C-alpha cells in the first residue's frame, strides 16, 4: 500500500507537469489496477485448478504485454474452442455523455473487465458476475457448450424416436422409460444413465458411453443403434 | 584481499628502493612550461596528506600525550625494543609448534596417532576389489544359469 | 557402530568447540601484547593449534565415516502410493470406533 | 511474494496503459 | 554417469578439499599476522598498510571459521538425509473389534429385510 | 492521525542544565563503500599519472600508463627529477607509527573475542534446532533438505495416501519454539458425509476424527495434524475423480460438493470441511459410510498400478462399491414389499 | 516377446541396505520363491538345431508348499520359458533379451519335455524380492542350489560363501517391431535406472 502511495505520487506529479486533471487519471490508473489484480486472481485460480482437479482437462495461458488470460477446456476435439478473459474500454453512452456534468464527469477514461468464450467459428460475450469463482465460470460456460452439442446430436437422432431436451440434458424415451444423456463439465464426455434404475445403468448403456468416448463416429449414430437395441431387448424379454 | 596483495607489493618496492627514492626530488620544467600556466601541476605533485589522515595523526599524537601524562618518556623506547624482540620470539616458536602437528589426516592427532590408525585409501581399495570379485561372481553365476557350470 | 543420531551428536560437540578457535588465537595475541608474557603466548598458541587440529581431524573423520557407512550422496525419491501398516492401523481403529 | 510481485505487475501495466493514453 | 563408489569418494574428497582449505587459511593467516606484528623497521608509511593487513587477516580468519561451520552443517544434513529410518512412528493401540464391524455391516445391509437361514 | 485521539492528547496537555542535551540501509553502507574506494582510486590514479609523465619522458612504457585526458592536456616529457637530499626524520612521526601498530593489534584481538562470542550464540541456536531435528528423526520420520537449502523438511505424508507432502521445520525465535510450515492451504480438513431430505435439510452427517494418540512434543503434534489434513485432501480428490468416471450412476459434483440421489428423493452430500487460516441409527449409518469410505480409499492406496469395459480403470473405487451395496438393499426391499 | 533389462551386483552387507532403502524408493516388496529346471535336446544335430543356447528351461512358483510338507511338483502350477541370448552391440544402452513363455496345466510336465526329446540339464532355485514401477519390475534375488532334487524347505543350499545378490530390471514389450513402444520402454528403463543408480550402480551386460 505504501509502495503504491509513492509510485502513484510520482505519477500525479508528472501529470501536473502537464496539467491534466488528477481525479480522472488516478481513477483510471487505480481501477485498471484492480481489474488486473482480479484477472491475476482468476489466473491463479485456473492454474490451481489445472493441478488440483481438472488435471487432464484444463490448460491455462497467461499473457503479458496487454495482460490477458485464455483457458483451454476439453482439450479433446469432438466429432476449436476456448474462453478469453479481457480488459477493454466501454465507449461512453451518447446519453451518458450528455447527462455527465462537472462533478459527475464522463470525461474519465473508463473500462470494464469482460469475457467472450470462443466456439468453433463463433464468439459470444458472456456477462461476468463480480463475485465469480474461476471454477464457477468454467462450469457455467462448459454447461452452455454442453447443451449446445447435446441438442446438436438430438437433432441428428432418428426421426421417430421421441426425444426431449430438459434438465441440462437429453431424454430419449423408450417405452415409458428414459435414457438420459448429459455431459460431465470436466471430461466433456457423454454420460448415459437410465430412468429406471438410476444407480446401476444397464450394460448396454455403459458400453454405449464407452463407444461415444472413443470418438470414432458421431454420438447420434451410436445413440440411434442403442435406441433400437434397447427396444428389441425389452420386448424380447 | 586482492587489494591487500597489491598494496603489500607496493610497500615492498618502496622500502627496497627507499634510499634511491628519498635522494631523488621532483620539479617540473622545460616541456611542462607549455602547460605550466595551470595549477594542475600543484595538485598533481602535491604531497599534502589527506585531511582524514592529517586529523588521525593529530588524534593519535594526543593519545601519546595522555600516555606521557602517565609515565616518563626515556623508559618508553627500550620497552618498545624489548617488545619487538618478544614478537620475533613468538613468531619462531609458533613456526616450530605448527610444524610439529599433523593436519591433513583423518582423526590423526598426535594423541590419536599414539592411539590408532585409519586409512581412507585402503578402505577404498578394499571396497573396489570386493566389488570386482563380486562382479566376477555375477558373470560366473549368470553363465551357470544359462548353461550349467555348477 | 554408532547410530546416525549418535553421529550428529558427535558433530554437535565438535561444532560447540569450533568458535573457541578465535577465542584461543585472540587470547594468545592479547596475552603477549597486553601482558608481554611470552609463556602465556606459548600456552595459548599451543591451545590454539590443538583446537584447530581437533576440529579439522574430527570433521575429516566424519566425512570419511560417511563414505565408510556408504550413505548415498543424493537423497532418494520417495514413492507415492503407500498404504502403510501403521496407517492401516489408525485406520481400522477409527473405523471400529465409528461402527 | 510472487503474488505481490503480480500485484506490482498489475500496477506497472496499469501505469503503462495510462502513459500510452 | 559415475559409479556409486565414485560418488561417495567424490563427496569425501570434496568435503576434505574445502575443509583443509579452511583450516589452512586459519593457520596461514595467523602466521602472517605474526610475520607482520614486529614494528622494528617502523617506516610509518609501511606501518599503515601493515595495520590494514592486520585487520584484513583477522577478518579472513573469522571467514574461514564460518566456512568450517558451513561444512559441519552440511555433514549433519547429509547424515539426516540418509534414508536409514526403516520404521514408522506407529501410534496404534486402539483395538479393531472386527466382529462388531461385521455385525453392524450386516445389520445395516439387511435393514427392513426378512432374512432366512443358509441353504 | 485522528481528531478524537488528538483531542484526547491535547485535552491531556491542557490538564498539565542551560545546555540543551539530545542523545541502516544496505544501500547506505554501499554508498559509503563505493565512496571510499573511489577516493582511493582517484589518489592512486593521480600517482600513476604523475609517474607515467616522468617515465614517458624516458620510456615508451609510460605514454601508455598516463591517462588520455592528461596526455591530451599536457605535452609529454613535462616533469623532471634531480638528485637531492632526503629529509630529517621526525621523532613524532616514528612514535606515531609505533602507536598505530600497537592500537592495530589490540583492535584485532578484541575483534576475535567478540566474533567468538557471536559465533557461540550462533552455534548455540544451531545446537537447539538440531537437537529437535534429532528428536524428530528418532521417531523415524524421514526428512529432506528444503529447496531453499536452508533448514530441513519433514515428510508428514509418509504413512500413506496419494499426494506427497513435506514441510520445513523452522524455529520461531521469539517464542523459542518450533513450527512446521507446509504448502497446504487449509487450517482444517475433514470429510463430511451427510443425508439431505426432500426439503434439503440435513438429517445426519459424519466427519472422521483421528485417534489422537498421545505425543510428547508440540512439533510432532503439528506433524500429525498436517499429515491428517493432507490425507483428507487425498480422499476428497480421489472421490472427485471417481465421480468423474461414474456420473451415469447419478453422482453429481457441483463445484462445491458431491451429491448422490437416493431412493426416497433423499440425497447424500459429501463435502470436505475446511478452515483456511431413528436418529441414532442414521448417525450410525453416516459414521458407517465415512468409515467404510476410508477403508476403501486405503485399499485404493495398497493397489499396484499396471477385466471390464469401464472408461477409467485407474479411477479409484470408493463411491461405486458403497452405492452398489446400497442399491442391492433397495432392490431387495422393493421385492419384499411386493411379496408382502 | 522382447524384454529390456538392466542388472547389477549387491554384496551381502550392502544387500540389506539396498533392500530397506529400495522399499523407500519404489513400490513395496513381493516375496518370490521359484524352482527352475532346464532341459537339453538329445539329438544334437550339429548343423542347424543350435542346441547350446535355444534349449529351454521351465520353472514354477513355490509359495508355501515345501515348508508345510515334502514338495509336490505335481501340485504346483508350472510354466515354461524359452529365453534367448541377448542382442550384442548394446554396450551403451539397456539390454534386450527375447523371451517367450507358456503356462502348463493338467499334465506331467517332466514326462512331456522328455517325451519331446529334451532331457535334464541343471536345476536351481531363485529366492528373493521384487519391487514395482509403472510397467517395469525390479527383483533382487539370490541363486540357491537345492539340497537335493526337488529339495525340501529346511535346507536351502546356497551357491557361494560370499552369497552375493543379483539385481534384475524388468520391462516387457509385446511387439518387437514397434519403435515407439521400444522408445517408451527404453525411457522408462532410463528413468528407473537413474533413480536406482542413486541407490546403487547397475548397467547393461550381455545375456
Amino acid at each position: 500500500r505504501v509502495f503504491i502511495e509513492l509510485h502513484l505520487n510520482e505519477e500525479i506529479a508528472a501529470a501536473f507537469v502537464l496539467q491534466k486533471p488528477i481525479l480522472p487519471l488516478i481513477y483510471n490508473i487505480l481501477h485498471k489496477f484492480c481489474l488486473y489484480q482480479r484477472l491475476n486472481l482468476l489466473s491463479q485460480q485456473t492454474f490451481q485448478l489445472s493441478r488440483e482437479s481438472w488435471l487432464g482437462h484444463l490448460r491455462g495461458v497467461y499473457d503479458e504485454k496487454p495482460p490477458r488470460l485464455r483457458l483451454y477446456y476439453w482439450p479433446q476435439l469432438n466429432v476449436g474452442h476456448y474462453i478469453h478473459i479481457f480488459v477493454n474500454t466501454q465507449p461512453i453512452s451518447a446519453f451518458e455523455r450528455t447527462l455527465s456534468s462537472k462533478r459527475s464527469s464522463c470525461e474519465y477514461d473508463h473500462f470494464l473487465l469482460l469475457v467472450e468464450w470462443h466456439h468453433d467459428g463463433i464468439v459470444e460475450h458472456v456477462p461476468l458476475d463480480d463475485h465469480m469463482d474461476a471454477q464457477h465460470l468454467l462450469l457455467l460456460i462448459t454447461q452452455k457448450h454442453a447443451q449446445l452439442i447435446l441438442e446438436q446430436i438430438r437433432k441428428e437422432l432418428h426421426p421417430n424416436i421421441f426425444s426431449e431436451h430438459v434438465g441440462g440434458g437429453l431424454k430419449i424415451h423408450v417405452f415409458d422409460n428414459e435414457i438420459i444423456v448429459k455431459v460431465n463439465s470436466v471430461t466433456g464426455r457423454l454420460v448415459l444413465s437410465s430412468s429406471a434404475s438410476p444407480l446401476s445403468p444397464p450394460r448396454h448403456l455403459r458400453a454405449a458411453e464407452k463407444n461415444i468416448a472413443l470418438n470414432t463416429q458421431p454420438p447420434a449414430q451410436i445413440l440411434n443403434r442403442l435406441y433400437f437395441f434397447c427396444i428389441q431387448t425389452q420386448l424380447l424379454e | 584481499n586482492i587489494l591487500l596483495s597489491q598494496i603489500h607489493s607496493l610497500s615492498n618496492n618502496l622500502a627496497a628502493h627507499s634510499h634511491t627514492l628519498q635522494t631523488t626530488s621532483i620539479y617540473p620544467s622545460l616541456e611542462f612550461p607549455v602547460k605550466e600556466q595551470e595549477p594542475l601541476l600543484t595538485t598533481l605533485l602535491r604531497t599534502k596528506a589527506l585531511p582524514e589522515v592529517e586529523e588521525w595523526e593529530a588524534n593519535t599524537l594526543q593519545e601519546y600525550e595522555a600516555s606521557i601524562s602517565s609515565q616518563p618518556k626515556k623508559k618508553e623506547a627500550n620497552d618498545a625494543y624489548q617488545k619487538d624482540q618478544l614478537w620475533d620470539q613468538a613468531r619462531i616458536i609458533f613456526m616450530e609448534e605448527r610444524e610439529n602437528y599433523s593436519w591433513f589426516d583423518f582423526v590423526t592427532r598426535r594423541q590419536e596417532s599414539e592411539g590408532e590408525f585409519v586409512s581412507q585409501r585402503q578402505l577404498e581399495i578394499d571396497r573396489a576389489t570386493e566389488e570386482q570379485n563380486a562382479n566376477q561372481m555375477l558373470t560366473d553365476i549368470l553363465s551357470f544359469m544359462k548353461s550349467g557350470k555348477r | 557402530t554408532s547410530s546416525d543420531t549418535q553421529q550428529v551428536q558427535n558433530i554437535l560437540e565438535l561444532e560447540a568447540k569450533i568458535p573457541d578457535i578465535l577465542s584461543s588465537a585472540g587470547k594468545c595475541i592479547e596475552a603477549i601484547q597486553l601482558n608481554n608474557s611470552l609463556e602465556d603466548f606459548r600456552k595459548y598458541s599451543k591451545e590454539f593449534l590443538e583446537t584447530v587440529e581437533f576440529i579439522s581431524t574430527g570433521l575429516r573423520r566424519q566425512a570419511l565415516e560417511l563414505e565408510k557407512a556408504e550413505v548415498p550422496v543424493v537423497s532418494l525419491q520417495p514413492k507415492k502410493r503407500y498404504a502403510s501398516t501403521p496407517l492401516s492401523n489408525l485406520i481400522f481403529d477409527q473405523s471400529s470406533k465409528l461402527m | 511474494s510472487p503474488e505481490d510481485f503480480s500485484v506490482v505487475r498489475a500496477f506497472m501495466q496499469s501505469l503503462h496503459s495510462s502513459k500510452e493514453a | 554417469s559415475d559409479s556409486f563408489q565414485r560418488q561417495l569418494v567424490q563427496r569425501t574428497n570434496t568435503l576434505n578439499s574445502s575443509i583443509d582449505n579452511a583450516t589452512l587459511t586459519i593457520l596461514s593467516r595467523f602466521q602472517d599476522i605474526l610475520d607482520i606484528a614486529i614494528n622494528e623497521g617502523k617506516d610509518k608509511y609501511t606501518v599503515a598498510p601493515e595495520v590494514y593487513q592486520i585487520e584484513c587477516h583477522t577478518v579472513s580468519m573469522v571467514r574461514a571459521v564460518e566456512q568450517l561451520l558451513d561444512v559441519s552443517r552440511q555433514i549433519k544434513s547429509y547424515w539426516l538425509t540418509n534414508s536409514l529410518s526403516t520404521s514408522f512412528p506407529t501410534v496404534d493401540y486402539s483395538e479393531p473389534d472386527l466382529e462388531k464391524v461385521k455385525r453392524t455391516l450386516t445389520k445395516l445391509q439387511n435393514h427392513l429385510l426378512e432374512v432366512s437361514l443358509i441353504e | 492521525l485522528k481528531e478524537e485521539d488528538l483531542q484526547k492528547e491535547l485535552q491531556k496537555e491542557s490538564i498539565k542544565t542551560l545546555d540543551s542535551k539530545r542523545n541502516m540501509d544496505s544501500q547506505a553502507y554501499k554508498k559509503e563503500l563505493i565512496e571510499q574506494i573511489m577516493i582511493a582510486q582517484t589518489e592512486c590514479s593521480l600517482a600513476l599519472d604523475m609517474t607515467s609523465l616522468l617515465l614517458s619522458k624516458f620510456k615508451e612504457n609510460s605514454i601508455e600508463t598516463i591517462s588520455p585526458f592528461l596526455k591530451s592536456t599536457v605535452p609529454p616529457s613535462s616533469l623532471q627529477f634531480s638528485r637531492s637530499q632526503p629529509p630529517e626524520s621526525k621523532e613524532s612521526d616514528a612514535t606515531l607509527a609505533k602507536c598505530w601498530k600497537e592500537k592495530s593489534l589490540t583492535s584485532s584481538c578484541k575483534f576475535l573475542f567478540e566474533a567468538k562470542e557471536r559465533l557461540t550464540s550462533v552455534v548455540e541456536t544451531e545446537h537447539e534446532y538440531y537437537t529437535e531435528l534429532v528428536k524428530v528423526k528418532e521417531a523415524s520420520w524421514p526428512l529432506f533438505n528444503s529447496q531453499g537449502s536452508n533448514h530441513l523438511s519433514v515428510q508428514y505424508s509418509c504413512l500413506g495416501g496419494i499426494s506427497l507432502g513435506l514441510g520445513l521445520i523452522r524455529m520461531k525465535p521469539e517464542s523459542k519454539s518450533f513450527e512446521v510450515q507446509s504448502s497446504l492451504l487449509y487450517s482444517q480438513a475433514a470429510l463430511k458425509i451427510s443425508i439431505l431430505n426432500k426439503d434439503r435439510d440435513e438429517i445426519g452427517s459424519s466427519t472422521w476424527s483421528w485417534p489422537s494418540q498421545n505425543c510428547n512434543s508440540v512439533l510432532l503434534k503439528d506433524i500429525y495434524k498436517l499429515q491428517e489434513i493432507l490425507f483428507e485432501m487425498d480422499i476428497w480428490n480421489s472421490l472427485l475423480q471417481e465421480a468423474q468416471s461414474c456420473g451415469n450412476q447419478g453422482v453429481n459434483f457441483t463445484g462445491d460438493e458431491i451429491l448422490v440421489p437416493i431412493s426416497d428423493d433423499h440425497v447424500v452430500r459429501i463435502t470436505l470441511e475446511t478452515s483456511s487460516k431413528e436418529k441414532e441409527l442414521l448417525k450410525c449409518l453416516c459414521d458407517t459410510l465415512n468409515a467404510i469410505a476410508h477403508i476403501l480409499f486405503l485399499k485404493h492406496c495398497r493397489k499396484s498400478d499396471r477385466l471390464y469395459m469401464a472408461i477409467d480403470a485407474n479411477a479409484p473405487l470408493i463411491l461405486r462399491p458403497l452405492i452398489f451395496y446400497y442399491n442391492l438393499n433397495q432392490e431387495s426391499l422393493e421385492f419384499q414389499r411386493w411379496l408382502k | 516377446m522382447q524384454e529390456l533389462y538392466l542388472l547389477g551386483v549387491v554384496p551381502s552387507r550392502r544387500f540389506e541396505a539396498v533392500v530397506n532403502s529400495l522399499s523407500k524408493t519404489l513400490d513395496g516388496p513381493k516375496t518370490i520363491l521359484e524352482f527352475w529346471v532346464v532341459y537339453r535336446p538329445k539329438d544334437v544335430p550339429p548343423n542347424l538345431p543350435r542346441q547350446p543356447d535355444s534349449w529351454l528351461r521351465l520353472c514354477s512358483n513355490i509359495e508355501s508348499h515345501d515348508e508345510t510338507d515334502t514338495e509336490w511338483s505335481k501340485n504346483t502350477q508350472w510354466s515354461m520359458y524359452l529365453e534367448g541370448n541377448s542382442e550384442p552391440k548394446r554396450e551403451d544402452k539397456c539390454g534386450i533379451r527375447p523371451v517367450n513363455r507358456a503356462k502348463l496345466t493338467n499334465g506331467s510336465v517332466t514326462e512331456f519335455v522328455e517325451k519331446m526329446g529334451y532331457e535334464f540339464s541343471h536345476e536351481y532355485i531363485i529366492q528373493g524380492l521384487e519391487y514395482f514401477f509403472f510397467d517395469t519390475t525390479v527383483r533382487i534375488y539370490q541363486t540357491l542350489i537345492p539340497s537335493q532334487q526337488r529339495s525340501i524347505k529346511p535346507p536351502f543350499h546356497p551357491m557361494n560363501e560370499e552369497q552375493p545378490w543379483i539385481l534384475h530390471v524388468y520391462t516387457h514389450v509385446a511387439d518387437a517391431s514397434n519403435q515407439v513402444a521400444m522408445a517408451k520402454a527404453e525411457a522408462n528403463l532410463t528413468k528407473v535406472k537413474t533413480l536406482l543408480s542413486a541407490f546403487c550402480d547397475l548397467k547393461n551386460v550381455r545375456l
